[PDB]
């Protein structure tokens, strides 16, 4: 037996905290916090305040726009019956221009609303980007969140935006709904010939995995190195303690090296950032570059051959 | 009045601005729900293009 | 709840399909196969009849397709078709009482010409029907209107600011996912390409869209439904547009793709100035023919049962 | 001719120069990895008089400077850090064998009981109070709506004897929360730390239960050079000696089981 | 080889089984008798899949057999021997390989756990490991025996493996729809964030801007309560991401069990309860 | 509610008022949707 | 009235101010929830083209 | 009824300033969300090819 540090189970409050000050030019803050004994069973029980600059209020502004095009699209789709809107919500989506319109800026009623929709939801992204840069610096912290954020809005650009340019063609874009989106995913792989032959889909997926590998690991590690305060990552970093000494040891007497209570922040880091890279240079070869990875696959002799058991004749050949 | 002498006494158990507040949303909601529940329907007023037909006045 | 929900038990009938490891496998529901088994049900033949008499055509007066029958066999072929089309209602549902020579109802105009449908899938198209052949139940099933025939379906209202998605909607006709809705119309009624993968690997020579792809999928989607398969019942997934590592069905399936395009073009459309609007969907077009029709979730109608070869009556010449 | 197909396709040069940037990056972190424990100890080290560092590949980066905020020092990475005997002695004079603890094995300081030398000074807030403090140095602090309060509670190791009682609850003034139960000792009343890691409750009886030591050991329990405040390396001091226990405390965590 | 403060934790004892016979290191890995028994399986597994790579699908001379990595693979028998040990070089191979691997798999779980006990940790590794090696059985054990043959469990190849999955996902014609996978795609998803935002914080913390020291906890909390109104905090990110990675592997351990044994029709079909709800 | 005996006669009160005129406004609008199109 | 008996008792249990609130928002929920039932069933009152035709008044 | 001889008191219940934002925003969306209907519906103000013809001739 042994608490295993899942849930708090015994809390205790104090005054909330307004947060470490910021310079002059940084705004106010707004909201005033309260607490909840059940994020409090298991973290920081404290809720907000948030902080909102010129930067925040553009970015929330945007998305919301951006979140009404889509929604009030869907409801559009079922004649405005929220019955219906409800039943195939899942299943409801704002499809993208049509081919037929390339990139040119179409009608309201033939894509213009996805057009803008995802003009105003990439300009609230790239703006709550400047946001967590702002916020970062008021801090004299480093931008290293920025650095991911920029990786994964990367992946985003490459997605709806760039890739869809270099094509000339907005329907390349993806679509909002949530069977739409996965439609679009599925369709995606199969149009160019099997995605899983894409060297750079399979690294961002040994990256993928590699975030739930180095997180599982990690966690774990800083909840059995938590009873020696573990948790406080930022001393163990600065003055070494018997938890960052029996984690170093758990991992080098396992699997034969290890890192440090530093390092693996960044082991952890630099994985995460590398799945969307990997990811989002996949997306940028398909049709640009390569049009059927598979076939790729073959040309470079890395598909697999099987005897063939199970075999159709060719009517286009007859 | 069909009610109680003792109602307002309810005062003393239940939060007023609660109440207030959330009134004022739960009737925004419905009522824009409604709407759109009529516009759903046979007593819409609006996509049909009388009584000049701005559609096909200068479009069909 | 958030109820839970949707689920079968183990362990599923299952049959292997492609070679051990590549992971082309169906899976199934002994139970519902059993159900479906019995819902398949092919009708016994009436017994075969001798004659050895003159031909139909020269002791009718309005034989136009049934010629070449022994004045028995026509018989007995008038007793099937009662049977198999329209049971309820018995002769007279194709007939002028009194007057069995008489056009003067559509559904012999019809039925006629459904005899000229029969017999040219009998006889035209094995690399599809193969032994099995069809017959009127095969659509029919003591049915008048194919329970399981279509229409070119509008999908959900719009205001009139904006037009359709043409995808993004529950409907079991694309298996419930969300491509678009009426695969049919542009792939069994027209003739659109359904081809949009690349023969090259590097790109520059392929125009396929990507909403080409999707329209593909949801036909596939249709497809497979109708003959309740996966598929790997065709392809290799890893090669959907690889035809050395498909299936013998991937083959079959494609003569069968432009059969119903005959079928509902040369046939069905036809029909739609004599049809009454009971029997027209909201475009005016008619109840025609998809994979379903026939079909009915089985991958060979009516678990490949072969009634045709007991009926002369319905082969070419 | 307008068809000469290239074998060298784009995909081909960017696998390439993701595996590069792969290399160079795996490289790096192997780099930072080497910032603490580094050289090894070997006797291929002792034998040649330290001749033999043990560094291995990659190798060590050059020193990097932690700036402690509030006049607290400043820490470098890698450095040079002064041998420490081992407080126990080797169960067979082979290398790779496991050494024996010298001693009462929970007294020992070596095991599970082992911990470093960190600094005798303590951790603060943001503002520069000392980070953990009780409830009693902290007055604002309070037990949250609906949870026992501690204070009071009956602490009981191992074996089931009563070890002694909750007389006070240090909390983090930084991230609010219980980091410490304090114990009023039965055999001696003396008061001693006990981390949160290696208390259970048991709200229904107000007991707070401790696997890690016997009643007992709760006697030896390292001590605070002050009872309203602790440093860092009063810290990993007590908690080492509870987490000793987890292989020392009886006759019989020291294992097998077949 | 030590860490410069390893030695005085390299303690006697704490086994499970073995005793002082395995009770030793070798290099930094400690060995234990768990370590053995993993050796040994390992060993043995990687060595067979060394001799298939010899052989090939069909005899070392065909053009199948192969040595190149992208392709050499090992699959299961046909279905047609159900649960029994089909011959060696009809997939016999694969299912010794296969015991070989759940074999070490759990060799390595429990030496982890000898590891724990010596250095007197909690055990949270270990247990977490747990959780991939239930994927792993259920991909080859649990589900190929539900579904009444072994050769339902995915070949040891590359990119035949991938295959595998590409087929079996396809036989349901939409796998997306399956809403398991998208729980499971879901975590995998989310547990990517905040491993970003945790690796971004710490490394922003301590190592700030020139000009400033490093940075207080008071600070990490301000940073994302600034950002999103809300800071979860020190401990509990490091709960979270635990629990997003391990429900992750758990949610794709039950959206592969249900695929066969309790649901054989396409996934998206599967959402049809839904839009038949009496609602509407 | 941490309100006295007295404020909740008052507030009680003014809260009638104001939603009875509320449903008064509902059922105006409600006769003029009748008057112009008949639903029932 | 009562259910018999004390079932004034009852509210030495149960919360009544959580017992309020709760059965308002229950009532809501049911209310909401049986209109959508009724709507998507045969017993449609809004979609039936009763007393008089609305879409095809608006078309002659 | 028009007003309470005391329905100021509502802002010794109500905070001014959150009133105040809310207004502004509800007010604000609604203000948007009734135009994309419109937008949506025969009453389009923009697509009516009236008053003068700005697509000269066909295609565009
Ligand atoms: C359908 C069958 C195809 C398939 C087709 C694709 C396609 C196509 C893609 C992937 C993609 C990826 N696939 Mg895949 N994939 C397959 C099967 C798999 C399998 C498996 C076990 O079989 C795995 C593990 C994966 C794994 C993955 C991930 C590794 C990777 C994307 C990571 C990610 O989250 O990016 C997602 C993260 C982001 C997009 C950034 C999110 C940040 C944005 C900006 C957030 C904004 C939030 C918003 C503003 C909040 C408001 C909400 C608004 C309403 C919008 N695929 C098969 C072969 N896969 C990517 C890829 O590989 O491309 C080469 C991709 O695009
Ligand atoms: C094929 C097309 C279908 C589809 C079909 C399937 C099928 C089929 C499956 C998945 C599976 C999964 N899919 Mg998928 N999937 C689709 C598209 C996607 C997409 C996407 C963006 O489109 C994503 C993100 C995913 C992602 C996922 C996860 C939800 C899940 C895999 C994680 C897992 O198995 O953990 C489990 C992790 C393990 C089992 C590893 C265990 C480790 C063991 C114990 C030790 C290994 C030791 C070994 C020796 C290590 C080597 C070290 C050497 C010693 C050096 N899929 C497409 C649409 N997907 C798989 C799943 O559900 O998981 C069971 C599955 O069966
Ligand atoms: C369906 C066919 C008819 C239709 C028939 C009806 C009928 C029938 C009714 C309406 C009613 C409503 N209709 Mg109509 N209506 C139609 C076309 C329209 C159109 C349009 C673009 O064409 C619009 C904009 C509207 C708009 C409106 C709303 C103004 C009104 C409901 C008020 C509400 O929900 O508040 C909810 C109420 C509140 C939130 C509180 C009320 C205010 C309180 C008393 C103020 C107290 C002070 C408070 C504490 C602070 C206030 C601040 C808050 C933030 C607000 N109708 C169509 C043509 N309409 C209703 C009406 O007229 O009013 C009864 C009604 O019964
Ligand atoms: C389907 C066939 C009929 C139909 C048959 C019925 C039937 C049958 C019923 C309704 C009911 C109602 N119908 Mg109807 N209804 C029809 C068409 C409609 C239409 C429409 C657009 O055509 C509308 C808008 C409505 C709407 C209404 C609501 C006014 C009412 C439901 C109140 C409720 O849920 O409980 C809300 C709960 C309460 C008000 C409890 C009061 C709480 C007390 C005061 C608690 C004290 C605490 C404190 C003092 C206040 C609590 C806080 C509150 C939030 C203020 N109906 C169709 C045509 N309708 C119900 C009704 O009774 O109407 C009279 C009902 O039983
Ligand atoms: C390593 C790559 C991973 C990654 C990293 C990553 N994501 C990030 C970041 C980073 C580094 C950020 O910095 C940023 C962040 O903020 O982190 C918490 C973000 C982000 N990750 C998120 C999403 C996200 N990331 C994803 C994926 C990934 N991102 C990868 C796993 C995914 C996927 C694919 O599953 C999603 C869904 C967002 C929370 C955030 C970016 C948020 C953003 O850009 O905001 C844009 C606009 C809005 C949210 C509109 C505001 C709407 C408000 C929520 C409503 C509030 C209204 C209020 C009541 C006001 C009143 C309204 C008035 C108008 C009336
Ligand atoms: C469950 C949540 C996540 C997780 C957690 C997790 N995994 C873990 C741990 C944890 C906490 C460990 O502590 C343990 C470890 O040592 O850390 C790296 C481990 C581990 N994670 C690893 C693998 C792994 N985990 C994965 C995923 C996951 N693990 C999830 C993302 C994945 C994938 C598919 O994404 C892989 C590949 C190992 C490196 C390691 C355990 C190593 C081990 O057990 O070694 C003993 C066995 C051998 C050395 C090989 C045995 C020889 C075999 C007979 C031959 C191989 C047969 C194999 C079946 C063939 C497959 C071939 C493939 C090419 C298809
Ligand atoms: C004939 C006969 C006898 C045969 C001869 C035997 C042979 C061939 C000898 C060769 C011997 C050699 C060369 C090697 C032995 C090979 C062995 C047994 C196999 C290795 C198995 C193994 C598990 C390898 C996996 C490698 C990888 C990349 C694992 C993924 C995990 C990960 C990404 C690794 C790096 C990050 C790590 C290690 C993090 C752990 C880690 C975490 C997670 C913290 O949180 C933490 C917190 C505070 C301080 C430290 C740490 C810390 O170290
Ligand atoms: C210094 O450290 C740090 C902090 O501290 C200061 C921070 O505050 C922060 C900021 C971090 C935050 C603000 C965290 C924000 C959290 C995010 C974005 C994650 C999002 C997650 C959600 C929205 C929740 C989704 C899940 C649910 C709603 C509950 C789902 C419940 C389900 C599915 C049913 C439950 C059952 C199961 C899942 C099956 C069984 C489960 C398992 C087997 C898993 C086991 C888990 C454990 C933990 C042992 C960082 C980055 C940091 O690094
Ligand atoms: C009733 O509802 C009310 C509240 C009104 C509102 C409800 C709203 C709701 C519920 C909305 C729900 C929305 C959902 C669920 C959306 C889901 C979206 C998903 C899952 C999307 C998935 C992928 C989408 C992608 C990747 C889109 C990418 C698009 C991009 C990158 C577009 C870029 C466009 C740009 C930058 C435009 C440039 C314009 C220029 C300047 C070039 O024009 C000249
Ligand atoms: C047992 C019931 C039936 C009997 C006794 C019967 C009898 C006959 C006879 C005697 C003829 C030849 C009439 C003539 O052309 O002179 C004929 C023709 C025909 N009957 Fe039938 N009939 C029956 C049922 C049906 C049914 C159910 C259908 C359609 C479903 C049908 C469709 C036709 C057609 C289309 C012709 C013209 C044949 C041709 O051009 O080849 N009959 N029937
Ligand atoms: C739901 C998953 C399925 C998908 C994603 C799918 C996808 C595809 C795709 C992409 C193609 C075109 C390949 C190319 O671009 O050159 C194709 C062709 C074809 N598929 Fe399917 N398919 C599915 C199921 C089926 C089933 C069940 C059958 C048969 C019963 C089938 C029969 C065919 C045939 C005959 C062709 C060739 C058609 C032609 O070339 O005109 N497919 N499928
Ligand atoms: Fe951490
Ligand atoms: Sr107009
Ligand atoms: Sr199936
Ligand atoms: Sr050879
Ligand atoms: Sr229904
Ligand atoms: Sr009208
Ligand atoms: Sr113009």
């Amino acid at each position: 037996p042994e608490y295993q540090n899942i849930f708090t189970a015994v809390q205790v409050r104090a005054p909330a905290y307004p947060g470490v000050p910021l310079p002059k030019g940084n705004l106010p803050r707004i909201g005033r916090p309260i607490f909840s004994y059940w994020l409090g069973k298991i973290g920081d029980a404290q809720i907000g305040p948030i902080y909102l600059g010129l930067t925040g209020t553009l970015s929330i502004f945007f998305g919301l726009v951006a979140i009404s095009i889509i929604g009030f699209n869907m409801l559009a789709s079922v004649h405005w019956d929220v019955f219906q809107f409800l039943k195939h919500f899942f299943w409801l989506g704002l499809e993208p221009p049509p081919p037929q319109y390339g990139l040119r800026i179409p009608p309201l009623s033939e894509g213009g609303w996805w057009l803008m929709a995802g003009l105003f939801l990439t300009l609230s992204i790239l703006l709550w980007w400047v946001r967590t840069y702002k916020r970062a610096e008021a801090l004299g912290m480093s931008q290293h969140l920025s650095w991911a954020f920029a990786a994964a809005i990367f992946f985003y650009l490459v997605l709806g935006f760039i890739r869809p340019v270099m094509m000339g063609s907005w329907a390349k874009a993806v679509p909002f709904g949530i069977f739409p989106h996965l439609d679009w995913t599925a369709a995606f792989s199969i149009r160019y010939g099997n995605l899983y032959y894409n060297p750079f889909h399979m690294l961002s997926i040994a990256f993928l995995y590699g975030s739930a590998l180095l997180f599982a690991m990690h966690g774990a590690t800083i909840l059995s190195v938590s009873r020696f305060g573990g948790d406080r990552e930022i001393d163990q970093i600065t003055h070494r303690g018997t938890a960052a000494e029996r984690a170093a040891l758990f991992w080098r007497w396992t699997m034969g090296f290890n890192v440090t209570m530093e390092s693996i922040h960044r082991w952890a880091w630099w994985c995460a950032v590398l799945t969307v890279i990997t990811a989002g240079i996949g997306i940028l070869l398909s049709g640009t570059v390569v049009d059927n990875w598979y076939l790729w696959a073959v040309k470079h002799g890395m598909a697999p051959a099987y005897p063939e058991v199970v075999t159709a004749v060719n009517p286009y050949e007859t | 009045f069909t009610m109680n002498a003792n109602l307002y006494k309810i005062w003393l158990i239940l939060d007023p601005r609660r109440v207030l507040v959330s009134i004022v949303a739960f009737q925004i909601v419905l009522g824009l729900l409604i709407h759109m529940i009529v516009l759903s329907t046979d007593l819409n007023w609006l996509d049909d293009n009388i009584p000049v037909s701005y559609q096909a006045l200068g479009k069909k | 709840s958030v109820m839970l929900l949707g689920c079968e038990g183990p362990p599923p009938g299952t049959e292997q399909i492609g070679y051990r490891g590549v992971g082309m496998e169906n899976y199934y529901n002994k139970r519902q196969r059993a159900l479906s088994i019995q819902a398949n049900q092919p009708v016994e033949s009436l017994p075969a009849a001798d004659s050895t008499g003159p031909k139909a055509s020269e002791v009718y007066q309005n034989v136009q397709v049934l010629k070449d029958l022994s004045v028995g066999e026509f018989t007995r072929t008038m007793v099937a078709v009662t049977t198999w089309v329209s049971p309820k209602e018995g002769c007279n549902y194709c007939h002028v009482p009194g007057n069995w020579a008489s056009d003067d109802i559509y559904t012999k105009v019809v039925s006629r010409r459904m005899f000229e449908l029969v017999r040219a899938a009998n006889s035209d198209w094995k690399a599809h029907v193969a032994e099995t052949g069809v017959t009127c139940y095969t659509c029919h099933r003591g049915n008048p209107v194919p329970k399981y025939a279509w229409v070119t379906d509008p999908g959900p209202k719009y205001p009139s600011g904006l037009k359709p998605t043409g995808q993004n909607y529950g409907s079991k006709t694309v298996a419930y996912a969300s491509l678009p809705f009426d695969p049919l119309t542009p792939f069994l009624d027209q003739a659109n390409e359904i081809r949009i993968t690349g023969n090259a690997a590097l790109a520059g020579s392929n125009p396929a869209s990507l909403k080409q792809a999707e329209w593909t999928f949801g036909l596939m989607m249709n497809i497979s439904d109708s003959l309740g398969v996966g598929c790997t019942f065709c392809h290799n997934t890893r090669a959907f547009n690889d035809w050395t590592q498909s299936t013998p069905k991937r083959t079959t399936a494609w003569y069968a793709i432009r059969h119903v395009r005959d079928i509902n073009q040369n046939y069905i459309w036809p029909l739609n100035d004599v049809l009454p609007a009971s029997r027209k969907g909201p475009y005016g077009d008619p109840l025609r023919v998809s994979c379903m029709t026939c079909h009915q979730a089985v991958n060979k109608p009516l678990y490949g049962a072969q009634m045709a070869k007991d009926y002369p009556g319905l082969y070419k010449t | 001719s307008a068809g000469i197909t290239h074998y060298i396709d784009a995909a081909q040069i960017t696998i390439w120069a993701f595996w590069l940037f792969f290399f160079g990056l795996i490289i790096y972190l192997r780099r930072e990895d080497k910032r603490e424990g580094y050289p090894l100890d070997s006797d291929r080290t002792e034998r040649s008089g330290g001749r033999v560092k043990v560094v291995g590949f990659p190798d060590l980066p050059d020193p990097k400077t932690f700036v402690l905020p509030h006049n607290g020092g400043t820490v470098v990475a890698p450095r040079v850090e002064a041998p420490v005997a081992v407080n126990a002695t080797p169960f067979s004079p082979a290398p790779g064998s496991p050494l024996v603890p010298n001693g009462d094995p929970m007294l020992s300081g070596f095991g599970p009981a082992a911990s470093p030398d960190r600094p005798k000074h303590c951790d603060l807030t943001f503002e520069g109070l000392p980070k953990i403090v009780p409830m009693r140095v902290a007055k604002e602090f309070s037990i949250a709506e609906g949870d026992p309060d501690p204070r009071g509670m009956t602490v009981v190791g191992l074996d089931g004897e009563v070890a002694g009682t909750v007389s006070d609850v240090w909390v983090d003034r930084s991230e609010p929360q219980i980091r410490y139960l304090e114990v009023e000792v039965a055999a001696n009343k003396k008061k001693v730390l006990l981390p949160i890691g290696f208390s259970r409750f048991d709200k229904k009886a107000r007991k707070v239960k401790v696997d890690a030591i016997k009643a007992a050991h709760f006697a030896n329990v390292p001590t605070l050079s002050n009872p309203d405040q602790v440093t860092l390396y009063e810290e990993d001091k007590v908690c080492a000696y509870y987490a000793g226990g987890k292989l020392y405390a009886t006759a019989e965590r020291a294992g097998p089981l077949l | 080889a030590m860490l410069s403060f390893e030695k005085k934790y390299r303690v006697r004892g704490g086994t499970l089984i073995g005793g002082d016979l395995f009770d030793f290191w070798v290099g930094p890995f400690y060995v234990g008798f768990f370590g053995v028994v993993g050796f040994c399986f390992t060993l043995l597994g990687v060595l067979l899949i060394v001799w298939g790579a010899t052989i090939g699908p069909t005899g070392p001379t065909s053009d199948l057999q192969t040595y190149n990595l992208w392709r050499i693979s090992i699959a299961p028998p046909d279905l047609s021997y159900g649960l029994r040990m089909a011959p060696l070089t009809e997939g016999g191979l694969w299912q010794i390989i296969t015991i070989c691997a759940a074999g070490a798999f759990i060799s390595w779980a429990l030496r982890e756990v000898e590891i724990c006990r010596k250095l007197g940790i909690g055990f949270h590794v270990p247990f977490a490991f747990s959780f991939a090696i239930g994927a792993y059985l259920v991909l080859v054990f649990v589900r190929p025996l539900l579904m009444g043959a072994w050769g339902h469990g995915f070949p040891y190849g590359i990119l035949s493996h991938l295959d595998w999955v590409s087929n079996v996902g396809y036989q349901f014609l939409h796998f997306h729809y399956n809403p398991a996978h998208m729980l499971a795609i879901s975590f995998f998803f989310t547990n990517c964030l905040a491993l970003s935002m945790h690796g971004s914080l710490i490394l922003s913390v301590t190592n700030p801007q020139k000009g400033e020291p490093v940075k207080t906890s008071e600070h990490e909390n301000t940073f994302f309560r600034d950002i999103v109104g809300y800071s979860i905090g020190a401990l509990a990110i490091h709960r979270l991401g635990l629990f997003l990675a391990l429900s992750a592997a758990f949610w794709s351990a039950v959206c592969i069990l249900i695929s066969g044994p309790f649901w054989t029709r396409g996934w998206p079909e599967w959402w049809n309860w839904w839009l038949e709800l009496p609602l509407w | 509610t941490g309100l006295t005996d007295d404020e909740a006669k008052e507030f009680h009160a003014i809260f009638m008022q104001s939603m009875y005129a509320w449903f008064g406004l509902v059922v105006i609008a409600h006769l003029l949707a009748w008057l112009y199109r008949p639903w029932l």
